[PDB]
């Protein structure tokens, strides 16, 4: 359900991610998305390198500062229709719902419940 | 009728909350905790809380007793169904074991886990409200189709009516 595979083919993205996984072992590639029926700013920057010590509660203020919200605004994060522990790192996440094309996908509204 | 039909103000969320309290009494008002107070709605009348209400069986007894929490949510302008769970030991259910108590229907559909909006962790179950005002305003349609109204007192206790669909082994008070 995401724009990112439609316009690369499986291949290109397969190629990309074992190519990048292997150039930056501490990082890991993310792709982040705003949902279709999501009220909320969009982002201009949708390939994402992150450190894997990079904690996804750190990554949620980066993408917050990127849309411009404040702490009150509601911003939650779904991998593969799950909203991930704030305390766990971008590398726990990326081992665990990493696609065959070694990319982490992220899909971002303002309610907890993207549908 | 409302200012808008299927939505809740905040005074109507109070007026249809005080008929609840009323109708009842196991249902109460409460403040929550200081720092997260809102300021549109009355301090001592911030959510409805009803306690160590029965669940007999999941979806020899094996009883469990829930609190059940209504908020009021800005955001969508209805009200938001929030339970806790417990064993028959008095001891906090996990994530795992309130599942058995929430219909297959809403297990990943309808239902969250986040922090309630007026107490601290731990988190706690939530019907999400993204489909309440759409269903709520084809039921006020309906009522005054069928010769009758819905009135705004009576909003939660027909709200509490319909979600029993989600945990309907959870037996809260609505009604006699």
């Amino acid at each position: 359900k995401f724009v990112y595979k439609e316009e690369h083919p499986f291949e290109k993205r397969r190629s990309e991610g074992e190519k990048i996984r292997k150039k930056y072992p501490d990082r890991v590639p993310v792709i982040v998305e705003k949902a279709p029926k999501a009220r909320i700013g969009d982002l201009d920057k949708k390939k994402y390198l992150v450190p894997s010590d990079l904690t996804v509660g750190q990554f949620y203020f980066l993408i917050r500062k990127r849309i411009h919200l404040r702490a009150e605004d509601a911003l939650f994060f779904f991998v593969n229709n799950v909203i991930p522990p704030t305390s766990a790192t971008m590398g726990q996440l990326y081992q665990e719902h990493h696609e065959e094309d070694f990319f982490l996908y992220i899909a971002y509204s303002d309610e907890s419940v993207y549908g | 009728k409302f200012k808008e039909t299927g939505v809740i103000t905040p005074e109507e969320f109070v007026a249809a909350g005080d008929h609840l309290v009323h109708h009842c009494p196991t249902w109460q008002w409460a403040t929550g905790e200081e720092l997260k107070v809102k300021a549109y709605l009355p301090t001592g009348k911030q959510f409805l809380v009803t306690k160590n209400v029965p669940c007999y069986k999941r979806c020899i007894l094996q009883t469990r007793t829930y609190d059940l929490y209504i908020t009021y949510d800005k955001y969508y302008q209805t009200p938001r169904l929030w339970l806790f769970g417990y064993d028959e030991q008095r001891q906090p259910l996990t994530v795992e074991h309130m599942y058995e108590d929430i219909s297959q229907d809403h297990v990943k559909k309808t239902v969250t886990i986040e922090n309630h909006p007026h107490l601290p962790p731990p988190p706690m179950c939530s019907v999400h409200p993204k489909r309440h005002a759409e269903v709520m305003k084809k039921i006020i349609e309906t009522v005054a189709e069928g010769g009758g109204e819905l009135g705004v007192h009576m909003y939660l206790l027909i709200f509490l009516k319909f979600v029993q669909a989600v945990i309907p082994t959870i037996e809260y008070d609505y009604t006699r």
